[PDB]
């Protein structure tokens, strides 16, 4: 499990980019879903991780735009 | 009016605000004030659609709100929405957010053949912002001369790694430009330093950085310095 | 092992820096150039360096390799824009096609 959860945080700059890529041509609804579901599989191992137990993921990844929210 | 200052009342400044837009430009003055005093235009533009010049009036007023002070690229982006380009009609760039200067010599032409103050800034910022980019089409535009190039790399100290600017002498000579010295300077220094932290006894940076970069040292003859540095990488691994 | 140690020091004919050129395995973006440059044989009119080291390192999941070299190559621009979308390198893209001028291909593909 654990692979696949750090599998899970190497793209977060990577979708931010992305975002602000889409945004000039005006996805910024594409974006938001792909935002949304990004957060909740965050939240998703972010809230297993205690229930297993390992290591830790990084606190200080920004994938998240205000025109995006 | 009527229906807008019930809405006003009890407190239906989204329904305000659309009664403002459909009743009428004689409120859009009136309704820019209450969106962009209160910051609420962000709102009032999402309910809104990309139809008119007042989109894009409500786009530059927030990109102008929120280019104070951020760093925030979207703040740039969207103050450069309106302009002689899609880059602003002023130097957005001057928000003080390297990304767009980044933009700006990476999109459109704007009326300088080669837009020298702009490439002087562009270097001024990176290497305040330490980024050892500026050995690229960022000097190479503004700074054609290949010499002047290596030579901002060289303060840049990139050269640990054979970027070999001079293409091996195609310009100019490698002592001659104080390459092999510098080189020599850099990793005697560095040398000393790693034994000094072991001392102390993370570093998993240099754990193959130098372990890679060990071939500048290795290209030259000090073959011999190799392992008179990698006794500090050998130190490390006992911890 | 026909690779960085035994090519390197082959253009270094051991501890020497550079005594010895034209003989290259594999061309690693840095031992290939430092063959073709030092004791220049091909310059890049003979361009076949130029294809040689994009294929490969393109292959090699690189990618960057082709937005440096066809800069020195002949003005493939936009398959190097092509490539730098596949590796997701957008404002490259960008670069490429606000210098080059090849403003059609700005919707076409990318978006």
């Amino acid at each position: 499990l654990s692979e696949v959860v750090q599998n899970t945080e190497n793209l977060k700059d990577e979708v931010y980019h992305i975002l602000k890529v889409l945004f000039l041509f005006e996805f910024d609804e594409q974006g938001r879903e792909l935002q949304k579901a990004f957060e909740d599989t965050l939240q998703l191992m972010e809230r297993s991780l205690p229930e297993i137990w390992p290591p830790k993921i990084n606190r200080r990844t920004q994938w998240k735009l205000s025109l995006l929210d | 009016y009527q229906r807008f200052t019930i809405d006003k009342y009890l407190k239906r400044y989204e329904k305000a605000i659309g009664h403002l837009s459909k009743c009428g430009p004689e409120y859009f003055p009136e309704c820019l004030n209450l969106i962009k005093d209160k910051n609420l235009y962000n709102e009032a533009l999402k309910l809104y659609s990309p139809s008119s010049q007042q989109y894009q009036d409500i786009s530059i007023a927030y990109g102008e709100h929120l280019m104070q002070e951020h760093m925030y690229e979207p703040a740039g982006l969207m103050f450069a929405r309106c302009g002689a380009h899609e880059k602003a009609l002023s130097a957005f760039l001057t928000c003080g957010n390297w990304k767009q200067a980044l933009c700006v010599a990476a999109q459109l032409n704007f009326t300088k053949d080669q837009l020298v103050g702009l490439g002087r800034t562009l270097a001024g910022k990176l290497v305040e912002q330490r980024k050892h980019i500026d050995a690229a089409m960022v000097l190479e535009e503004c700074a054609q001369d290949y010499e002047e190039a290596v030579l901002l790399l060289l303060e840049g100290a990139a050269w640990e790694e054979a970027l070999r600017l001079v293409y091996k002498y195609n310009r100019l000579d490698i002592i001659e430009t104080n390459v092999k010295p510098s080189i020599l300077e850099a990793q005697k220094n560095y040398m000393a330093f790693l034994d000094s932290q072991t001392a102390t006894f993370n570093t998993e940076n240099l754990k193959d950085e130098v372990y890679h970069i060990l071939k500048v040292l290795f290209l030259f003859e000090f073959d011999e310095q190799g392992r008179e540095l990698q006794k500090a990488f050998e130190d490390t691994l006992q911890l």
